RNA sequence: GUCCAAGUCCGAGAGGGAAAGAACCCAGACCAUCAGCUAAGGUCCCCAAAUAUAUGCUAAGUUGAAAGAACGAGGUUUGUCUGCCCAGACAGCUAGGAUGUUGGCUUGGAAGCAGCCCAUUUAAAGAGCGUAACAGCUCACUAGUCGAGCGGACGAGC
RNA sequence: CCCAAGAGUUCAUAUCGACGGGGGGGUUUGGCACCUCGAUGUCGGCUCGUCACAUCCUGGGGCUGGAGAAGGUCCCAAGGGUUGGGCUGUUCGCCCAUUAAAGUGGUACGCGAGCUGGGUUCAGAACGUCGUGAGACAGUUCGGUCUCUAUCUACUGCGGGCG
């Protein structure tokens, strides 16, 4: 029940990988909220963008 | 009158191979289209 | 601005007075129909001699209007009733005579034929 | 592994290295480039041993294909290749103002191709003949794809057999 | 092209091939012997 | 590439070949350039102009501070602009020059609030039956705003009654007719988002 | 779903597991304890315990919960049988591919190809497309080239 | 979807396809009777929409018994659009005139604390038929009260407090 543990800061994100072919089958749902509104991206176009 | 078609190949840099950009333009207007 | 339900009188000398239209030809779900305007009727009086019978469907064109249409040059025409000309199976007039005045927007259009044997344009 | 087990052997005049991943080949008609990953390549001077390391579905092909790859690089840059395209049809028309080919085709308009400076480009459109023009590299990929989206300008019609064609090869006709 | 859930050579000249992991029957010659889906 | 004016009234002229032609006169005084941003302490290049000069007794310390680092002093409308044609630096003005006769520019304008709407006058629903036949009190109702107990909620984004009011509005490529630039005039053709004496963006 | 028979459970039953389920798997709650060993089920994190060891398969994110067809396929691992093979195996390339004879019957026309019924020279020659019938192309077969594997049947696993 | 006797001048698979077989969906009529009879208001129409693609138009292609234009069939694709009237309470359906098209369906056969009550099951009366009779009809016709001041959540707008 309490905050305990480190802080971590990975040094390298930009530069991990995926095993088979997830990094172009591998989909985020992002619904929005209004009728018609799940979003679906990519885990190749997710990290073209931060 | 009519127009003309202009495809010139470049060295695209997404990759390396040589895409195809062509433009619809006048027949005498080609040439500063080719050049670039 | 004349729609479905909405009679019109006949100004040629085809052998009818008064016409009904029936539809505003030019795309789905269209209004009205001003001068030039291409339109079905059909015809309720027949005059007794006549070449058109009572009952037929025709096509036809709005001539005059009575409200007040806008043209480019910002004048504005307004006739006092509303008035059509009969159309041949093709784009063509039936008869040989107009009544009354027409409007200068019927040249616009391509009916010559119309326009080359009316009294005032 | 029959196709890649065979010699690469030069026809002296042409040097071939290799490096971290990557074969040069080094002709009387310019560098190529190639990229290898599951093959082993090594260059004695005369000839050039590609193996490979496991039987796994995969760099069974791999060596067959960078085998292939190697040999046709060779064969070009020493003597390249060249293709012909034959314009069929009445009002037909092909000219040439060095590396720019300007065809007239039955469209509303003309069609300029600024080829690129790795291909050569000829026409001969003497008299009343089909038009034919002539291309030549030492890249067959870059030569076949330049032939490929010339001849996709007009696709040919299996009734008349007007149309973008090469030299021989026998259309498909029907009767119409 | 057809579409029919068991493909079969129509002729003798017809090739059976794999794109993208789905089974093509392709003919360069008679055009109309084209099937998919395997 | 863009400025300040004030929509002043509206009129109808005649071109040089005929047609008439609506017109809206828009006072696009000489603004200033207050505070050039650029890409290397903010972030991105883009730069403020003023229009209309205060005084000294309605206008902040702050403002006074902010403008003393220019020329002109405090004004009433600043706005910022990005991607300019000609590079200037600080305490420049650009009085109507910027636009030529027969361009097209993309005034944009805060609207006239019409206050607390219904959805007859806001969305366009049309009432819920007839006048007559039998109808109660629903002549300007919205009418349902849902099915049954699927979903059992009301969708976000459903149109209902809410205050209408004006908010920004761009007029998409209006034609520019008179560039008087002696006294600042600004002619275009068309209308303008908002009432008169308002300010507008106007955007080459 | 409904009506019987042989058992168990819920009914009248707490606790643990399958994410949440009256019946499914384990297991019958006298209390209290900041004690230990186990059942079903699990040991990367949410969430207790193996990023444990040994062997092989899968490339489909199949799968990691349950549950699928007739019918296709040159995906892959593995067992047996099984023919062709350095007197030259399969594929590719080049050339030949005859004579009696256009076999007989029928047909205006049937000549290897609308329909029915051996011999000679050889390294070898058989009484599909198309032509009104011929013609011609191709195939069955053989000769030279490089020189090492080329295939089928019955199963089993994913 | 599988097999293909045929039909297609000859040619099973351009197009259709019998005799048979294997499945997907839960929009029709059903089977069961599992929650509601100290009340889950039932047909049609209006307003408001939203979703699936098993696509009507627009968009991109393969084959053709595709000379071109018009076609037939199949594949990918849900962004937008998808008319107005006569008859009937009608859903449906027929017809008239247009349009690029006048899609198929789900949401308690969407939506009555949103509307109407035209139909259906209230009390009156009459016809045909059954019953001796009181009375009845998946037979027809005329008339006939649709209650409630929004607490919580769900939406459309506008503010105060604090960070």
């Amino acid at each position: 029940h309490v905050d305990c543990g480190d802080n971590v800061i990975v040094i390298n994100s930009e530069k991990i990988n995926l095993t088979g072919t997830k990094l172009n089958d591998k989909i985020y749902m992002r619904h929005t909220g209004y009728p018609g509104g799940q979003r679906t991206l990519t885990a190749k176009v997710l990290q073209s963008k931060n | 009158k009519r127009l003309s078609k202009a495809i010139k190949m470049v060295k695209s840099p997404k990759t390396g191979a040589y895409i195809f950009v062509e433009s619809i333009m006048a027949p005498e207007l080609v040439d500063e289209f080719l050049k670039k | 601005m004349v729609q479905q339900e909405s009679r019109l009188k006949v100004a040629d000398n085809t052998g009818a007075k008064e016409v009904l239209t029936i539809r505003v030809l030019g795309g789905t779900k269209r209004r009205y129909a001003s001068v030039g305007d291409k339109i079905v009727v059909s015809i309720k009086d027949a005059t007794p001699n006549g070449n058109v019978k009572k009952g037929a469907v025709s096509t036809a064109v709005v001539v005059r209007t009575k409200k007040e249409v806008r043209r480019a040059d910002g004048s504005y025409i307004r006739f006092d009733d509303n008035a059509c000309v009969l159309l041949n199976a093709a784009g063509e007039m039936r008869g040989t005579r107009v009544f009354g005045p027409v409007a200068r927007e019927l040249r616009e259009k391509q009916f010559m034929k119309i326009v080359s044997l009316a009294p005032e344009v | 592994s029959r196709i890649g087990k065979s010699p690469i052997v030069i026809p002296a005049g042409v040097t071939v290295e290799v490096k971290d991943g990557i074969i040069t080949v080094k002709g009387k008609k310019g560098q190529l480039v190639q990229e290898f990953s599951d093959v082993n390549v090594t260059v004695e001077g005369d000839q050039v041993l590609v193996e490979r390391s496991s039987d796994h579905k995969d760099h069974r092909a791999k060596h067959g294909l960078f085998r292939s790859l190697i040999s046709n690089m060779v064969v070009g840059v020493s003597e390249g290749f060249t293709k012909e395209l034959e314009l069929v049809g009445v009002g037909y028309r092909a000219a040439n103002q060095g590396n720019k080919l300007d065809l007239a085709l039955g469209y509303s308009h003309n069609i300029v191709l600024e080829i690129a400076p790795e291909v050569s480009l000829e026409t001969i459109s003497e008299a009343g003949a089909n038009p034919i023009v002539k291309l030549t590299s030492f890249d067959k990929q870059l030569l076949g794809q330049v032939a490929a989206k010339i001849r996709g300008f007009r696709k040919p019609e299996p009734y008349k057999g007007k149309g973008v064609k090469f030299v021989g090869e026998v259309l498909r006709r029907k009767a119409g | 092209m057809k579409v029919r859930a068991s493909v079969k050579k129509r002729s003798a000249e017809c090739i059976i091939v794999r794109r993208k992991g789905r089974l093509y029957v392709i003919n360069k010659k008679n055009p109309r012997f084209k099937q998919r889906q395997g | 590439s863009g400025l300040i004016g004030k929509k002043i009234g509206m009129t109808s002229i005649f071109d040089e070949n005929g047609k008439n032609i609506p017109c809206t006169v828009i006072e696009a005084g000489p603004c200033v350039v207050t505070q050039v941003r650029t890409n290397e302490v903010d972030g991105y290049e883009a730069l403020q102009l003023g229009f209309d000069d205060k005084n000294e007794k309605h206008s902040t310390k702050a403002a006074l501070g902010h403008f003393k680092k220019a020329g002109t002093v405090a004004k009433k409308k600043v706005v910022e602009f990005q991607d300019f044609a000609a590079a200037q630096a600080l305490g420049d003005l650009i009085d109507v020059s910027i636009f030529e006769e027969g361009e097209f520019v993309d005034v944009q304008g805060v609207s006239k609030g019409k206050g607390f709407q219904g959805v007859v006058k806001r969305h366009g629903f049309g009432g819920v039956g007839q006048a007559t036949h039998g109808q109660h009190q629903r002549l300007r109702a919205p009418g349902s705003v849902g099915a049954s107990s699927y979903p059992s909620r009301v969708f976000k984004g459903m149109r209902m009654a809410g205050r209408m009011g004006g908010d920004n509005v761009k007029v998409q490529n209006l034609r520019v007719l008179k560039v008087v630039a002696e006294k600042n005039l600004l002619v275009v053709k068309g209308c303008i988002p908002g009432h008169k004496n308002s300010y507008v963006i106007i955007q080459k």
